[PDB]
């Protein structure tokens, strides 16, 4: 149809490439993203699953773009290499010509420039990856958490998800979160993203990693024993 | 063709002295987009009546090919002219007729 | 666990011999229909039986010469003679006749062919619909007044302004557009007869039958006085040819060209209507659409925001519905789409209130079902 | 199991008690041969000489005569004698001639034709209501359109709405399509007709179209009614190609149906369930909502669902309690219910093979590789890039 | 092909009458009008009687 | 193989002998089963040899509904293949169709075949019968899995699939020796030498060297075998099938 | 669905899943087998080749094994037309690299950077994508010996061993059921034949059909060396493993 | 193609026909023009709590003087947006003067009032047909407070008051006989959350809906939320005893 074209503006106002951009988040991992008060925790599949695999030199889906800036997706892994790069670039920019250390905001909206870019310009496909873009502002300690969409535009929410089964997991975000308070511990925080990343991994240690960035640079991702003990305190529970 | 083929089999008509049946692949495919199926049986049934019988198709190489298109209605015939062919020749073995014979340009 | 195995065997024996056991049931008894007083009727009529003036056998007479050649429908020609007296004034071309099984005589004319008779079941008259209740404020409505009400109210200005009366329309839309819905609104208004013709039914074939029908059905037109034909779905059968496939038919080219000669030079008229019902013009043979056939042409425009208020609120008035509810609101999330998808609307909406137990459907369930028909058409 | 048993009892003495009952019930002593009987009796043998040779009427003139066609191409003018009323007697029907002199003798006909008894199917439905192991959401969603109106008017005629006319049964096979077609077929005890529509599809000359008209007289007269037309799409979309004679009955068969669908007005008592494989990729031909309203897709079998189709399944088998059911499920990625009916089958096959009359506790576990393995290979779904 | 009445036994028949009365009562301009349904190029040209209206045409020109 | 002969029996012989035991013992009823592998294997004869002894009417039905014309056109009546086909029990019904043909038609959904068949295969089970107990197996036979009728791909009512590989060294012994026994036997026994030291490609292929073997008998106005003639024979059948199935690559890679 | 768009890399399948990048799969398997095991005392790189032809000379074409440096080598399979381009261009990056920090160049790094011009081609430009894929064999210090491979799409995932190209599948069966985990450079050598010779249609396995090179951590005083073994050391080894 | 090379049988340029759904469907937004400022409303169609309303908007500060809402495409705005500062920022820098409303409602409307991929005494930066439209509103010191409908068709055109988006046809007609110049400013105000009040069918409230303002003195200005609400509170007051 006008899946052939991009500056055929459509009647029905809608580019099917765009449409199909879609299909190709849906397919991916499931990324999430909870914030607490004081953290982002990033909840996210990895899979493990394939035989033969030194799991060591694989590349962990998390990708520190800076020094306090991170990035989960969902959506084709080639595509999404182009993103981690450009942003990877710009992030040094900015120190180099505004001194100033990375403003989320701008790079919310760089990023999604390049998707929106994409789609004026014949001849360059529209990315079918959707990101989760977190960071801590200059001069602040408030956690940020941002969405980007393959449509150009970006949005931010109290809490997301993206990815295969996402419809599961918004159901418990909305009755175990609130907007009006995020889970003020970090604890707290930390231990309903391992239930919501349960609902859809249904048990694995290393098919569930979890990051946790705290404000002022501090990035550390949590121990496997840990995260076996989120997981078996909660396992306790579904009996009852 | 050049080869004499045909030629061959003009020979060994006479001294037979016993039916034979030269027929065409013009025959197989359609005159009416249906007679094509029945058209395969009949040359078989035929050949059992007036045994021996040396079975002859000068033509075979459209009638056999790789693939095919069912869209066009005519063709289908063509397919399963082919299909019933390969099924006939399995119960065809053991018999005082010679197993089909067939000339072609092409293996 | 065995002992109550041989219950299920002992079951399926006896419930197969009942169903046989129906047919003796039945029995012997004939009776047939004519009661009260009509099995006395059948004493006067057992001597009339034996009594001979039926069958006669029927015959269609192909030429007078000044005795007449008549031509049976077996195919076979006699010349043969007046029975009782038959005056040679009511025998003429086409006409049927009544003849004897052996003797071969005239009894009585009979009114010429059999085929009216046959498609005469298929018309129906002057059908009623109320102009007010007819969905939208559509162009479309008004341009129908034009054509047919007006020449047979006032001929008059017609004249006068020297125009020739308009007399053709051609009815194309989307399904759901109210083709048939106006047409049968402005059969009743106008006060004029009505005629149905369905020429997806055409069929009756032998190299031309089909012709004759039409023919016949055109010409009982003429005879009446003020009058509408309605040619149905004219889309295939006296709409496209088939001369287009491989080995391809001609049938339908037939049916076709009797129609177009009918309505393309001189021919007498007696304030004949055409209406024209086709799905899509495209189908429609070129030769039909182009002009000095139908006369005029619509296209069918699909209910402005105004049209599609008004056919929602015909169906609200068929509902129980909440007060102050917003039937502005509810048209302009719509599409613009025919005022069949929005009939569709007020359907589904009707339901899913009475599944949530509600008598009265909310705004809210109407809400529900317009995402539901959006999705519907979209992924086909 | 049990329940089952209770009704047998009860059904193998009434069987009983009514064949003995018949026997003087129908007669066999009773006899009616008083003067109501006798006068039809005398009066049917003498005027009915036979064979007789049946006409159809095509007009009337009032006088005591008909028009009417008989089997040879001579038509007849008829007198009517006795028996069947003038009135009664409407242009159209189909009627009996006696074959001495043709004269109306009655009607018992009808326009009897072999064609409408072979369409009539209203037989024993094999489906109960919920013998099914489908989700509850799927079928009330059908009970919605066809059930509701039939067993409660009462919201409908306050509301005001009119009943639905049809659904669309579009799948996915192996959700069980035709299955929930005879699930409700069962409770509302309707007429259940039923034709398929290829049919409808031969090179005979306009055959399409009458077989078309058949359908909606049919279904008016046993309402009220569901019409299964079963590959709908047979007629329509799908095709049998224009190159073998088709290029003048697949359009004309395609056109009549679809002229019938909307017609002057939808019936609103006919009730139809329209099969097709999908209509997503396929044309569509089935015409927009209104004349056939609610259309219904059948989820493909999601990890919940095919719990209770597996419990039907694991009752019979013995050594599967031990076994656990769970992880069965899970394991394999959600698939068609075909696919878990299809393990069923295979698991009491390969048990035979290892030597035990009912499964084994390792039987079940061996059963899933053999059905998954297969059933991926013959569909494939894209490869996540 | 108008003047064909039903089949196409009696009607192909008919049409030989009226080539010969067409013919006698000269002088005549006979109109014969649209050709496209008795044209059939095609190989599937029918043998029927539809040929025998046409045939009758090449007669009325030679 | 035969691994394939205790495979099969256990779908068609056990439910058409007896449903009863069948259904109790186990659970359901197998439905249609596919035969898919290369040709020349000699799937056709396996079919054909249960119907022997089950005492089944080997029906063998033509793909084309055409060839049909008795009382009609086949396709028009798909109802009475049915009705008849259930009178007929027990019944194996050998629907040939290879499903090779219509290449366009297996991505498509489009053609006069995949019309018919779909409605077929519906019938089964809108009639019933052949549902309650399944004494009337739809053979379907094919090269493969992935070139079938779009109809029959998708779930529906096959079920029951048997993968015939083409032979083994063992496999190829056991054919081999059963028709030199009947012929003229091989002597010095070196029958066995010969499946040893290679495979052929098909049963097919083995009756080629039966034949040739003994030609070359023929030839010297022997009416007896030996080694001798086998060691040529084979180099002669087997080579040839190489040499015509070769051809039509040019040199890629 | 009907209609199959893919004229361009731009426009999308209805599916979303790119025709091209379908058709480049089946490239891939077009050629033969190529197999990377990963040992804790070296890579062992076994492939049979793609030639079969005696004349066209099997034994001086290493089309399979083509260094791109020092510690770097890599084994090809898909088109050779296309692939051709990316090989050279690879080579030149390396020496790039070198030239910039003076030290060779990172495994990780070096897959990476040629994973991205394959996405390029997608991204912009109708440039159909060049549809390839290498088995990376590599040393760095950052995590010893190093594999990684490369899909046509433009993604890299490492792994213990892998197999491309035709008859993926079985390969894989075999390697993984009889993975002896540490893994042993003689014993991946073994291992590696017997693979092989159940996947190749001679199954003597000849010489003249079998291109091999060693990469030895086990080279004296502990460093990388590689050797590409001739058609006359793969001989005389194959003696030594006995399957002729 | 049907692109721009393609005259339309009927007059007219496809794209441009093509553009015109996009508004349509768009966000709704109102704006009424006084002579003591102007005050534009729009949803922000929230849809769920977890979405944060505040952070996101659709009323956007271009310039000191000036304020735009968008309806269309939300991805073309993007692009817009960023044309539109620079526009401004560009005269400001040159000539060191404030400008008109006008003068900037005509700069956007330079980069629409071409489309193709073709120039020919021209440069391009277009790569396609582009369809949203704003409400500009402002203030210049000549002709005062003016409103224009800038739209990516034909040329701009002023308004005292319009409505646009997907709850237009009602919105708009509301509005020809409700407008006036007499209204004050708190008038106003409360007239733009009444025709709002119909036309969105859940209930007005405070999270789904913001008020802004341009009046000179104050800038633009944008409500506090505490602001906004109170005046709802009003609102549903006066209906009562109406
Ligand atoms: N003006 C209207 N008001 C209300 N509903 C309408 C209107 N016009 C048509 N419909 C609805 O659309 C459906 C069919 O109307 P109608 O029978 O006149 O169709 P048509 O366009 O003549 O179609 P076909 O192509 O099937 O011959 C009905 O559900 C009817 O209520
Ligand atoms: N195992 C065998 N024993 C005896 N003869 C065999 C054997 N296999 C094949 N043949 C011979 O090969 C002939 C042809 O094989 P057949 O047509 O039965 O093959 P198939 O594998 O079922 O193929 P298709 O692809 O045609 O359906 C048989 O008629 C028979 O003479
Ligand atoms: N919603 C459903 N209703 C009924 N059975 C279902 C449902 N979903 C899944 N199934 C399962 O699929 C099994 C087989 O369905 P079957 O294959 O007869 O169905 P169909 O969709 O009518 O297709 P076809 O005629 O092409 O085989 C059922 O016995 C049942 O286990
Ligand atoms: N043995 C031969 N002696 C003479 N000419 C021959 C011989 N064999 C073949 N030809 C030639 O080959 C040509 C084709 O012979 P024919 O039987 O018509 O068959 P085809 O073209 O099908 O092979 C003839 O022109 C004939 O002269
Ligand atoms: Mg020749
Ligand atoms: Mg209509
Ligand atoms: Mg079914
Ligand atoms: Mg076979």
């Amino acid at each position: 149809g006008y899946d052939r074209a991009l500056s055929i503006f459509s009647p029905d106002g809608h580019i099917f490439q765009v449409e199909y951009a879609l299909e190709a988040v849906k397919r991916g991992t499931c990324a999430v993203g909870v914030k607490g008060k004081n953290c982002v925790v990033l909840g996210c599949e990895r899979r493990s699953t394939l035989k033969l695999q030194d799991t060591r030199i694989t590349p962990s889906k998390v990708s520190k773009i800076d020094s306090h800036v991170v990035l989960s997706f969902s959506g084709l892994n080639a595509d999404s290499r182009i993103l981690i790069e450009k942003a990877r670039v710009e992030a040094q920019s900015h120190r180099l010509t505004l001194e100033d250390p990375v403003t989320v905001e701008y790079l919310t909206r760089y990023v999604a420039g390049v998707q929106q870019r994409y789609t004026q310009s014949g001849g360059v496909r529209p990315f079918g990856v959707s990101t989760l873009i977190a960071g801590f502002d200059p001069r602040d300690d408030e956690p940020k958490l941002y969405q980007t969409e393959p449509s150009g535009i970006y949005s931010s929410w109290s809490a997301q998800t993206i990815g295969r089964n996402s419809k599961t997991v918004r159901e418990f975000l909305e009755k175990n979160y609130d907007r009006k308070e995020p889970p003020a511990t970090v604890e707290e925080c930390v231990k309903l993203t391992v239930r919501s990343l349960l609902e859809v991994v249904q048990t694995g240690a290393k098919n569930i990693e979890i990051t946790v960035v705290k404000p002022d640079s501090d990035i550390v991702a949590l121990s496997s024993e840990e995260i076996n003990q989120y997981v078996t305190q909660i396992e306790q529970e579904k009996q009852e | 063709p050049g080869t004499g083929k045909t030629m061959l089999v003009k020979a060994v008509a006479n001294s037979t002295k016993a039916a034979f049946i030269r027929v065409n692949g013009s025959e197989f495919v359609h005159k009416y987009l249906g007679e094509g199926p029945r058209m395969v049986r009949d040359v078989f049934r035929l050949a059992r009546e007036n045994a021996p019988s040396i079975i002859f198709i000068d033509e075979v190489d459209s009638i056999a090919t790789k693939r095919f298109d069912a869209q066009t209605g005519s063709d289908r015939e063509v397919q399963r002219i082919l299909i019933e062919l390969l099924t006939q020749m399995d119960g065809f073995d053991q018999s005082t007729n010679v197993k089909v014979i067939m000339a072609t340009n092409r293996a | 666990a065995a002992p109550y195995a041989a219950k299920l065997k002992q079951t399926e024996n006896d419930l197969k011999d009942i169903e046989a056991r129906i047919k003796e049931k039945a029995g012997v008894k004939e009776s047939d229909t004519g009661l009260a007083p009509s099995h006395l009727w059948d004493i006067m009529g057992d001597r009339q039986r034996l009594g001979e003036e039926h069958p006669l056998q029927v015959a269609r007479c192909t030429k007078i010469i000044k005795k007449y050649v008549i031509n049976l429908k077996q195919i076979a020609k006699f010349v043969v003679g007046l029975g009782e007296r038959v005056s040679p004034t009511d025998i003429e071309e086409g006409m049927r006749v009544g003849v004897d099984r052996s003797k071969y005589n005239i009894e009585l004319p009979l009114p010429p062919r059999i085929d009216p008779s046959v498609t005469m079941m298929t018309v129906e008259e002057k059908p009623d619909v109320t102009y007010s209740d007819v969905g939208g404020c559509k162009d479309q409505i008004e341009k129908l007044r034009e054509v047919v009400e007006l020449p047979l109210l006032s001929p008059e200005r017609f004249a006068t302004l020297g125009i020739d009366p308009p007399k053709g329309i051609l009815l194309y839309g989307p399904p759901g557009t109210g083709k048939t819905l106006c047409a049968r609104a402005v059969a009743n208004r106008t006060d004029a007869t009505f005629i149905r013709v369905i020429g997806s039914e055409l069929v009756q074939k032998y190299v031309g039958e089909g012709a004759r029908m039409v023919r016949e059905l055109f010409e009982m037109a003429r005879t009446k006085k003020a009058c509408i034909i309605f040619f149905d779905e004219i889309d295939a059968v006296g709409g496209a040819r088939f001369d287009d496939g491989a080995g391809g038919d001609n049938e339908v080219q037939r049916t076709m060209l009797e129609l177009i000669t009918q309505l393309d030079g001189f021919d007498p008229r007696g304030n004949i209507k055409v209406m024209f019902a086709t799905n899509r013009p495209n189908t429609l043979d070129p030769a039909l659409l182009r002009p000095g056939r139908i006369d005029r042409k619509v296209e069918f425009s699909l209910p402005d925001l105004e049209g599609r208020a008004n056919i929602f609120r015909i169906h609200s008035k068929s509902m129980s519905v909440e007060r102050g509810i917003r039937w502005e609101l509810i048209s302009r999330l719509c599409p613009n789409s025919t005022g069949a998808e929005l009939r569709s609307v007020c359907t589904e909406a009707g339901m899913f209130a009475i599944r949530a137990r509600r008598k009265v459907a909310t705004e809210k369930d109407f809400l529900k079902a317009v995402d539901k028909v959006i999705s519907g058409y979209k992924k086909f | 199991t049990r329940c089952k048993l209770k009704l047998l009892r009860m059904e193998r003495i009434k069987d009983h008690l009514l064949l003995e009952e018949e026997f003087v019930s129908n007669s066999e002593i009773l006899k009616p041969f008083e003067k109501k009987q006798e006068e039809e009796k005398k009066q049917l043998e003498e005027i009915r000489g036979n064979p007789l040779s049946i006409g159809t009427l095509e007009e009337i003139i009032d006088d005591d005569h008909a028009i009417v066609t008989s089997p040879t191409m001579p038509d007849y003018y008829v007198s009517i004698l006795s028996f069947v009323d003038k009135e009664l007697l409407e242009p159209g029907c189909s009627v009996l001639l006696h074959h001495k002199t043709m004269s109306i003798v009655g009607v018992l006909q009808d326009d009897a034709d072999p064609m409408v008894s072979v369409m009539k199917m209203d037989k024993s439905p094999t489906e109960s209501y919920s013998d099914i192991g489908g989700l509850e959401s799927q079928i009330q969603e059908i009970k919605e359109s066809v059930e509701l109106p039939l067993t409660h008017p009462e919201l409908y005629e306050e509301m005001g709405i009119k009943p639905p006319k049809g659904v669309i049964l579009y799948g996915a096979p192996g959700t069980g399509k035709t299955l929930l077609a005879k699930a409700v077929a069962n409770q509302t005890s309707a007429t259940f007709l039923r034709i398929v529509g290829s049919e409808l599809i031969q090179k005979y000359l306009g055959d399409g179209p009458r077989l078309c008209r058949q359908i909606f007289k049919v279904a008016g007269e046993n309402a009220p009614s569901i019409v299964f037309i079963d590959e709908i799409d047979a007629i329509g979309t799908k095709r049998y190609d224009s190159n073998s004679g088709g290029e003048r009955e697949i359009q004309r068969t395609m056109l009549e149906l679809l002229n019938q669908l909307d017609g002057f007005d939808d019936r609103g008592d006919v009730k139809v369930i329209m099969a097709t494989n999908k209509i997503e990729t396929l044309d569509p031909a089935l015409i927009r909502p209104g004349r056939i309203d609610r259309k219904i897709l059948f989820e493909n079998p999601d990890l919940s669902t095919k719990k209770k189709i597996l419990g039907i399944h694991t009752s019979k088998m013995n050594l599967s309690e031990d076994v656990n059911l769970e992880t069965l499920v899970t394991t394999k990625d959600d698939l068609s219910g075909a696919d878990i009916q299809a393990m069923c089958t295979e698991a009491g096959l390969l048990a035979l093979r290892e030597r035990r009359m009912q499964v084994t506790a390792e039987d079940f576990k061996q059963a899933k590789e053999r059905v998954m393995k297969n059933k991926v290979e013959e569909n494939l779904e894209g490869l996540y890039l | 092909p108008q003047l064909v009445q039903m089949y196409i036994g009696e009607g192909a028949k008919l049409v030989r009458d009226a080539f010969a009365l067409a013919k006698e009562k000269a002088p005549t301009i006979i109109f014969i009008d649209e050709l496209d349904a008795i044209g059939t190029k095609r190989f599937d040209s029918e043998k029927s009687g539809d040929r025998e209206v046409q045939r009758t045409m090449l007669e009325l020109l030679n | 193989l035969t691994k394939q002969i205790k495979e099969i029996k256990e779908v068609i012989e056990l439910p058409v002998k007896h449903p009863e035991l069948f259904e109790s013992l186990g659970i359901a009823q197998p439905k249609g089963v596919i035969l898919y592998g290369p040709p020349g294997t000699g799937k056709t004869l396996l079919a054909r040899a249960v119907a022997h002894h089950t005492d089944c009417k080997f029906i063998r039905v033509s793909g084309a509904e055409l060839v049909q014309k008795y009382i009609g056109e086949g396709s028009r009546m798909v109802r009475e293949l049915f009705v008849m086909a259930r009178e007929h029990a027990p019944s194996i019904i050998f629907m040939d169709e290879i499903d090779s043909i219509g290449s366009t038609r297996v991505e498509g959904s489009g053609g006069g075949d995949s019309e018919v068949q779909r409605t077929m295969l519906e019938l089964l089970n809108q009639l019933d019968g052949f549902e309650t107990s399944k004494n009337i197996k739809i053979i379907m036979a094919t090269n493969r899995l992935d070139i079938l009728d779009p109809a029959l791909l998708r779930p529906g009512r096959i079920d029951r699939k048997i993968e015939f590989p083409p032979p083994s060294v063992a496999a190829r012994a056991e054919i081999l020796r059963i028709h030199s026994r009947k012929m003229n036997l091989t002597r010095g026994i070196n029958l066995r030498k010969v499946a040893e030291k290679m495979n052929g490609c098909s049963g097919a292929d083995v009756k080629g060297v039966c034949t040739e073997a003994g030609m070359y008998a023929l030839r010297e106005r022997r009416i007896h075998v030996t080694q001798e003639d086998f060691e040529l024979a084979v180099g002669k059948v087997m080579n040839k099938n190489q040499e015509t199935a070769i051809s039509v690559a040019k040199l890629f890679k | 669905g009907s209609r199959r768009y893919d004229s361009r890399t731009t426009i999308f399948s209805p599916e979303g899943r790119l025709y091209q990048v379908e058709y480049a799969l089946e490239s891939i398997s077009h050629a033969g087998t190529a197999i990377g095991i990963m040992a804790s005392d070296g890579i062992v790189l076994a492939a049979e080749r793609k030639v079969t032809s005696t004349l066209l000379e099997q034994d001086t074409s290493t089309e399979k094994l083509y260094k791109l440096n020092d510690k770097i080598a890599v084994a090809v399979a898909g088109l050779t037309a296309d692939a051709e381009i990316l090989i050279n261009t690879a080579r030149i990056h390396a020496q790039n690299y070198l030239k910039t920090y003076n030290e060779d160049i990172p495994v990780e790094i070096l897959v990476r950077r040629l994973s991205d011009i394959k996405q390029g081609y997608t991204q912009h430009g109708g440039l159909r994508p060049f549809g390839v894929s290498f088995i990376y064999a590599g040393y760095d210090d950052r995590y010893g010996y190093q594999l990684y491979t490369s899909n046509p799409s433009g993604n890299y995932t490492g792994w213990k061993a892998i197999s491309v190209g035709a008859n993926t599948s079985a390969a894989q069966t075999l390697l993984q059921m009889d993975y002896k985990d540490d893994m042993k450079v003689d014993d991946a050598i073994e291992l590696a034949l017997k693979t092989l010779s159940k996947t190749t249609d001679s199954s003597a396995l000849t010489y003249d059909r079998l291109e091999f090179a060693t990469i030895r951590k086990g080279a004296n005083d502990g460093e990388v060396y590689q050797k590409i073994f001739k058609p006359q050391e793969i001989k005389d080894i194959l003696v030594k493993t006995g399957i002729t | 193609d049907r692109g721009v090379s393609t005259f339309s049988p009927e007059g007219r340029l496809f794209q441009v026909e093509y553009s015109l759904e996009a508004i349509k469907l768009g966000s709704t937004a109102i704006g009424i023009a006084t002579k003591e400022g102007v005050v534009l409303g729009v949803e922000k169609r929230a849809t769920s709590p977890l979405l944060e309303s505040d952070s996101i908007e659709k009323i956007v500060e271009i310039d000191r003087h000036i304020g735009c809402a968008m309806s269309g495409l939300t991805a073309d705005a993007r692009s817009m947006i960023e044309h539109a500062r620079t526009a401004a920022v560009t005269h400001n820098l040159y000539y060191d003067e404030d400008i008109n409303v006008e003068s900037l409602t005509q700069s956007v409307c330079d980069l629409a009032l071409r489309f193709g991929e073709g120039a020919s005494g021209e440069e391009r930066l277009m790569s396609r047909p582009f369809g949203v439209a704003l409400l500009i509103a402002g203030h210049d010191a000549d002709d005062g407070y003016q409103l224009f409908h800038a739209e990516p068709s034909g040329t701009f055109y002023r308004y005292n008051a319009k409505a646009i988006g997907s709850g237009s046809e009602g919105a708009q007609a509301e509005l020809l006989n409700e407008w006036h110049s007499s209204l004050t400013l708190k008038e106003a105000e409360l007239l733009v959350l009444k025709i709002l009040k119909q036309v969105m069918e859940e209930k007005l409230d405070e999270n789904n809906a913001q008020l802004s303002c341009i009046t000179k003195q104050d800038g633009f200005k944008i409500y506090d939320n505490e602001k906004t609400a109170e005046l709802i509170k009003e609102l549903k007051e006066k209906e009562a005893a109406e």
